[PDB]
């Protein structure tokens, strides 16, 4: 996983990199990330890489559309 | 008391420099009573990342109408809370306000019509 | 169908980007529903934007 | 708010989403304790495509051509 992130390095495209790391979250184990972002942290490898594999931006992504969107009914509460 | 997120930012009048550094800390306006002239202490002080400037803990008298609020001095950066004092107390000071991140902005905060207000209310009356 | 709303994944099979568009997935589309990453043409065009929750929060 | 799914599994490379799977064996067992069933919350996962600008992180309003039946999968009735 991380040999894949260092040729992308090379590139410098912010954009390639997160569309990649945005699939592998998703996916990938809970154990997977956490060993991953120590390795590219001592790379020198840009934060905001080890920022998207941490998750909390996809939480808040995700949140938004639940906020905007939400159809209550509010036949439940009655 | 009246406190508002705000950092400092190195004054200047050679060039008009006047970029921020950075800090986070807290503003603080302390209404007093002191004389018919207010002497609002404008207090700048880090409660929060102290890294940057410094600016050891400072109060500033107020002379009211002296000081002239100007919403970009510098003209190169937003929100820059500029206190005139003729070069003698001029301090910078830049808004950090969080209601869209620290980034600076053109004529104040975010909350523009609000901020506004506040500036009139704090030179222009006297305690 | 604007963006950031439900889509069932029937509806999302059928879907393409308009090229024209100022936002054209940096490489092809999922077909399928998820976050996917866009490439700005043109930043300096203004777009009514919806900033992320966090930020609205600070 | 009528927007979210349970996946069972993340297709798109075809392993085992962690989430969905745990979630629903916690929440079928609840016979003996009632308060099991608040862990099927945690299988949920919301449907919708998010265009996202690689490099400010801000979602733009656009516009897509969908070839669909709009009536068909328009939102059913308020409840």
């Amino acid at each position: 996983a991380l040999q894949l992130f260092k040729k992308l390095k090379e590139e410098n495209d912010e954009g390639l990199s997160a569309q990649i790391a945005f699939d592998l979250v998703s996916s990938a184990s809970q154990q997977l990330l956490e060993i991953l972002v120590t390795e590219l942290t001592a790379q020198g490898y840009d934060p905001a890489l080890l920022n998207i594999l941490s998750g909390l931006p996809t939480c808040d992504y995700y949140n938004t559309f639940l906020l905007n969107n939400k159809n209550i009914d509010i036949g439940l509460l009655n | 008391v009246i406190k508002f997120r705000a950092g400092v930012c190195e004054y200047n009048e050679d060039s008009r420099l006047c970029t921020p550094i950075p800090v986070q800390g807290e503003i603080e306006i302390k209404p007093n009573e002191e004389e018919e002239l207010g002497f609002w202490d404008f207090e700048w002080r880090p409660t929060e990342k102290p890294v940057g400037r410094e600016l050891d803990p400072i109060s500033l008298i107020l002379i009211p109408g002296e000081t002239m609020w100007v919403p970009i001095k510098s003209s190169k950066s937003g929100r820059i809370f500029a206190l005139v004092f003729s070069s003698n107390e001029r301090y910078f000071f830049w808004l950090q306000e969080k209601n869209s991140g620290n980034l600076p902005l053109n004529e104040l905060s975010a909350k523009d019509k609000e901020i506004y207000n506040k500036m009139i209310g704090v030179l222009n009356n006297s305690s | 169908v604007d963006n950031m709303t439900r889509i069932l994944p029937q509806q999302s099979r059928y879907i393409s980007f308009i090229k024209d568009d100022r936002f054209v997935p940096v490489r092809k589309f999922k077909g399928n529903n998820g976050v996917v990453v866009l490439r700005d043409r043109e930043p300096k065009e203004p777009v009514a934007l919806i900033e992320t929750v966090r930020q609205m929060k600070d | 708010g009528r927007n979210v799914t349970i996946q069972l599994e993340n297709a798109d490379t075809g392993t085992l989403d962690t989430k969905s799977v745990v979630g629903l064996v916690m929440f079928s067992q609840f016979w003996y304790w009632f308060p099991l069933a608040h862990f099927l919350s945690l299988s949920f996962t919301p449907t919708t495509v998010i265009g996202i600008r690689g490099s400010d992180q801000a979602i733009p309003k656009f516009q897509m051509n969908c070839y669909a039946k709009e009536d068909a999968f328009s939102y059913p009735r308020m409840y």
